[PDB]
């Protein structure tokens, strides 16, 4: 337990130790997120391999980029787990699936802390504007019946799961948002669906959300007062699949700059738990 | 389903302070200090209220 | 003394409430004689089958039941009758099945440990029925097993599932007051109840799924017997108008005496130990004195000088402006410097000063202060006549002890020594300034006064200038007791009315006389 | 110090009676409590022959 | 007030006065503002009930919350009268009504000034990036041609409306721009429309305009080279509309402190 | 600094800048409000015109005066949009309509704060002597019922307005009154009414009811106690209305002088009003 | 520990022990001897 509750004592030596780009070259490794039409729109056997070899130009050893293919944004979503240092992800502007996007990146340029929730026997609230519940899986659908102090249902009975509020109807991935410090019965589809209690905070030093196309305004804020705009939320406009890669390559350390692998690791991805 | 629970009263509570302090931010000097030389016991506190 | 006594009451009115609670719930919807006794009594119940086909049952619950029975006692035969219930009895139930032909009982009540058996009993001796004051009663009763008989269910086809078993003892506990109203007249009685100890045999229903079970089922538990019997013994121990002789009660009590009797903290317990009742009288009576206090004069006015105070520091912002003779703003200066909410006849000073008495007076004292303070030469006055009177009875105690308080030594002044200067707030009327020593008299001051009053201790002047000026001059008095007879000292003061007798013996005197009450 | 606690009994116990009081009246009076049980069917067989 | 002729002491006390949100709390009334669509997802005869006893908990007391339904973006722009303190608008991403959204936005954001105008005996112009002609009703045809300073027409013939210039096709609210300093005869089909002459300015210190839908923003400007961004114009991220409102909720001090409580007078902004 | 409050310097200077009615004859507009029956007994397509050429000598420049015909005073008292800067309304006295004039003047001619009240999901109640319950419309019927501290009637059921208290049968305008400080379930036939809860106080520096008929009377204080008379409530007398009309334009300025401006308006006031 | 309203009770029971012994008649007596010294009148059971 190392760690603060003490000082660094600041002073401008100004020393600088120059490149940074050289440590991360030979340490760390790089993961291409994309989707198949990605890939399929590119029909070659060889073109993460040549890629691969582009990738020696920017700096990258043999054995270092790999190349992970999500279909969906919502498959990718669910099994998010983050396999490399850094990881820079290519979404592609579906426009019906914005809200599905949001609460994907919402997941992976951030932090979460999270613990198991047990619908079956306890009233839950969240706590803070950083307590949310991130629900996910094959069809997750949540009904939520907000509790007065006394157990007894506002606008529903703790009863009667056809008198709750529906507040998702069989999606992949969740963010669920209700009134701060008010205890509700849930009613999720546990079958198909896991919800669990995800505290937030330390954004990602690693993910590089790059989005093709559209026009791009993301508000990725739960509420209406704030958008935040990061370094690790990049746009790049659509034209064929191949230039995309090329850039990706072109500007992989610009890309990385942007990141950082430092307070990455973790030991696996997304969640946490600390259950 | 009843059973259970986990939260209640904080909400009102944790809240109803944010106004306390405030509130405080008013009173007076002199006359408060004295106001601690009156054994204001118990019958004394729950008069008003 | 009186401090405690007075002030320790409405410290400890919150408790009004919970007893008051009690009562409700628990409310609807000399000469000794003795006797052994014998208590027979049985049950009742009531079976009650459901409609249809005459499988199912819907009811068997207990039922009150009365019993007569003569008995000799003392070479004398004693016609007694009594009355048996129960209560806090327990539901339970049989579920053959939802068919018409499954036999079900809906709800059977059973007692066990958490219910008890009542006995209300009445007998045509003398004894008994001169016993309308009680001032308390003990039973050293036998105890006595009732079992349960059998209980067959007549089915409409086949073989008959039968209740059978069923046990509990009955024990004595708690000996209370009681009383049954009949078509026309009252039978008086201090019903015991019985407490419940569950025994063998435990109760089952054959043909079913009901054994192993303990208590006494409400099918069957007299058992055939005509009666069920607890015999021992009991040991029974017995015993505006009232103002008009308060007052003559005074005139007696003596001077030294007294004071003495207002310098031991006649607290609590030492009120209400005097006073002999009947039953929880001077005991929820103590708490009616309460109940009474916080609903009277000492009540509210102490109740607003507190506000007057957190309403002047919490406001400020928003200040009352009122006004103060003295330095500034602090309810008991100022409040009364202002609020001179009563008018006309006089002079200036004299107002605030009586207003400005009001509180700093009576009221003061249920807080701090030195010497004797007036109230503790009224609590001598209650200890002592509320005892002079004998007796016991509810509806007296509370009241006439609060309407004490507010009724007592009417007006009465006070003063603050500070540097030599006896600065006294002749209440009603006068206001005085000393030279501490030579007893002199300069030009008071309303401002002077103003601060000196508000936050230091004050003084109760049991005696005041014109009786000490007058005592000044026909004797002596040292400057070294002086010094004292002004924190009024019991010592010092005690004396003089002990040892001397002239002046110091009327001023004391008159005061008894103004309790008057 | 010992001074309270002793006293401060005999000061306290015309409480003694309300309380008293309570658990005999209380007692006296009482609600009837309630068995849960039906866990499962009763269940056997419904007619003799 | 009759005073604003001096001004006021600058010197640094230096003491704030505590918290600010307990005096609207109090004091203050809070009006929702939907679309039917969004009540009618909800499904529920209580909604309105829920989330105002879900409102005591942000501390907002029974009577104080009101919940005004627009049927669309036309009719909540056409007969305008914002009813409480502070008005909360929640407008969903409807993509081919977007200047019908912008034309709404630039007038509840702002603080506007109306006199009306007499296309029939006089013809009008405007005077600087602040005097516009805002036109609203049940169908609003605006027809323009502009005067040279002899009275006549200029790619026009301001005797037959044949030559005119159409600059709005039967719209629900319109805000038109003309070259600023030049006189025009107008056209408007002034019995499905009523045009008021508006000059611009004060913003609004309540409308929060919360926008469900999209990416994309809108400029209110008329203009091409300014682009503003104020804080009573917020965005969320759709969902489920039970969800808005939960967030709406758990919220409203957030989004009612991104307003004010000066500017209330007359609901019916235009000035007359 | 214009967002706030600012008090004046009090040296008499002395000197007042001279005429005032130089100004409001340049910059301010007169909106004339009268009943039908005031037109039609006048007869002439020209009225408005004539009139208007009279109000030159005045000193009202041609296009400063409007017109505005109300028919009833129950309409009248409902679309109440004040259109011009000075509003000088003719009121024709009709004796069963009193309380119908009273409660319009009481409207015109004072400063009103209102807020939207939902008679369905909360009960309500009046604060001070400056809280009134403003509802106007098509068929306007009010029933009440007192709620002591319980939310439980008082010689009511909440859930019966069988047992209501009637207040009012139909009014076009009805500025109802009940014991401050207690609570009331309403009962407004709200598909016909709207009912809103006014806060109430400056008053108006525009209106001028002027009265034609009768020996005159009007009540705006809904107590007993008091009884106020302003100057922007003046009073003709009923001859022919070509010669109201004659009078009110040959003393415009002294009706326009008794009203002025509109504080509240003005732009020296925006923030607090407008 | 332990004290299933015990202690409670108890300490209430402790009490009901109190007013029934040594210390507790004993003041009774001192609080009377007085009253009944002023008051009343002195029982004169032989007295110095």
């Amino acid at each position: 337990n190392y760690g603060i509750n003490l000082p660094i004592t600041g002073s401008m030596d100004t020393a600088y130790a120059n490149s940074t780009q050289e440590e991360t070259f030979l340490t760390s490794t790089l993961c291409l997120y994309y989707p198949t039409e990605a890939a399929t729109e590119i029909n070659d056997n060889s073109w993460k391999d040549t890629l691969s070899q582009l990738f020696l130009t920017k700096g990258w050893p043999t054995g270092s980029v790999y190349f992970k293919e999500y279909t969906d944004i919502a498959s990718f979503s669910v099994d998010p787990q983050l396999y490399c240092d850094y990881n820079v992800v290519l979404m592609k502007y579906d426009a019906t699936l914005q809200l599905d996007m949001s609460e994907l990146a919402d997941l992976i340029l951030n932090e979460w802390l999270c613990n198991p929730m047990d619908i079956t026997l306890y009233y839950y609230q969240q706590t803070d504007e950083a307590n949310k519940w991130i629900s996910m899986g094959s069809s997750c659908t949540i009904k939520v019946c907000p509790l007065n102090t006394q157990t007894l249902g506002i606008g529903c009975l703790t009863t009667d799961t056809a008198t709750f509020e529906e507040v998702a109807t069989a999606e992949k991935l969740v963010i669920t948002d209700v009134v701060d410090g008010v205890n509700h019965k849930l009613d999720v589809t546990t079958a198909t669906c896991t919800i669990r209690n995800c505290k937030k905070l330390g954004p990602r030093e690693n993910v590089a959300v790059i989005q093709v196309g559209g026009s791009d305004v993301l508000d990725i804020t739960a509420d209406p007062t704030t958008a935040p705009q990061t370094e690790r939320m990049m746009r790049i406009n659509w034209k064929k699949w191949w230039q995309v890669f090329y850039t990706v390559v072109d500007y992989v350390n610009q890309i990385i700059q942007a990141m950082s692998k430092r307070s990455r690791s973790l030991n696996s991805a997304a969640f946490y738990y600390r259950i | 389903n009843s059973v259970t629970v986990r939260q209640d009263l904080e909400r009102q509570l944790g809240e109803l302070r944010e106004e306390f302090n405030a509130l405080s931010q008013e009173i007076a000097m002199s006359q408060l200090i004295d106001l601690a030389l009156l054994p204001l016991d118990m019958f004394s506190m729950f008069s008003g209220i | 003394m009186a401090s405690l006594i007075y002030r320790q009451l409405l410290t400890n009115s919150y408790t009004v409430d919970l007893s008051d609670e009690i009562q409700e719930i628990g409310s609807t919807k000399e000469m000794q004689y003795n006797r052994d006794i014998t208590i027979r009594f049985k049950f009742a119940s009531s079976i009650v089958k459901s409609g249809g086909l005459g499988y199912k049952w819907s009811e068997i619950s207990f039922k009150p039941a009365n019993y007569q029975y003569t008995y000799t006692r003392d070479g004398e035969e004693v016609t007694a009758h009594t009355t048996c219930s129960v209560n806090g009895m327990n539901d339970f139930n049989f579920n053959g099945g939802s068919l018409p032909t499954d036999f079900v009982i809906s709800r059977y009540e059973v007692i066990k440990e958490n219910s008890y058996v009542y006995v209300d009993y009445w007998d045509d001796s003398q004894a008994f029925r001169n016993m309308v004051y009680v001032r308390s009663l003990a039973a050293n009763l036998n105890s006595v097993i009732c079992t349960g008989g059998d209980y067959s269910f007549a089915l409409p086809v086949g073989q008959w599932p039968v209740m059978t078993g069923g046990a509990v003892s009955l024990h004595s506990a708690g000996v209370t007051l009681s009383t049954q109203f009949t078509d026309f007249v009252s039978l008086n009685s201090l019903r015991f109840r019985f407490r419940l100890t569950v025994e063998e045999p435990s109760f089952s229903i054959t043909r079913t799924r009901v054994s192993r079970l303990y208590g006494l089922p409400a099918a069957n538990p007299n058992n055939g017997k005509e009666y069920y019997e607890v015999a021992g013994r009991f040991s029974l121990i017995s015993l505006g108008e009232l103002r008009e002789e308060f007052n003559a009660l005074s005139q007696e009590i003596a001077m030294s005496q007294l004071i003495d009797l207002a310098l031991l903290p006649l607290d609590m317990f030492s009120m209400f130990s005097g006073i002999k009742s009947t039953i929880d009288a001077a005991k929820s009576m103590a708490t009616s004195v309460m109940k009474k206090f916080k609903k009277s004069g000492l009540a509210n006015s102490v109740s607003t000088l507190t506000d007057s105070l957190s309403d002047a520091a919490s406001s400020i912002s928003r200040g009352a402006s009122i006004r103060s003779v003295g330095s500034s703003a602090s309810a008991w200066t100022d409040v009364s410097t202002q609020i001179t909410d009563v008018s006309s006849s006089v002079s200036s000073i004299s107002t605030q000063t009586s207003t400005i008495s009001r509180r700093l007076r009576l009221k003061e004292m249920a807080t701090q202060t030195e010497g004797m303070n007036f109230d503790d030469i009224s609590a001598a006055v209650l200890k002592t006549k509320i005892d002079r009177s004998t007796q016991i009875s509810p509806n007296t105690l509370p009241d006439i002890v609060t309407e004490a308080s507010e009724k007592f030594i009417p007006n009465r002044a006070y003063r603050v020594i500070n540097n030599d200067e006896v600065f006294e707030a002749g209440t009603d009327g006068r206001f005085f300034a000393y030279r501490v020593e030579t007893f002199d008299e300069i030009p008071f001051d309303v401002q002077k006064f103003a601060d000196l009053v508000t936050d230091s201790p004050v003084i109760s002047a049991i005696i005041d200038f014109k009786t000490l000026k007058n005592l000044n001059d026909n004797y002596g008095i040292s400057r070294q007791q002086a010094f004292n007879l002004l924190r009024s000292d019991p010592r010092v003061l005690r004396e003089f009315i002990n040892q001397d007798n002239p002046i110091i013996r009327n001023r004391i005197e008159q005061l008894i006389m103004q309790c008057r009450l | 110090m010992a001074s309270l606690i002793y006293r401060q009994l005999l000061t306290n116990s015309y409480t003694v009676d309300l309380s008293d009081e309570i658990q005999e009246i209380g007692s006296t009076k009482t609600q009837n409590v309630t068995i849960n049980l039906g866990p499962f069917a009763q269940t056997g067989y419904a007619p003799v022959n």
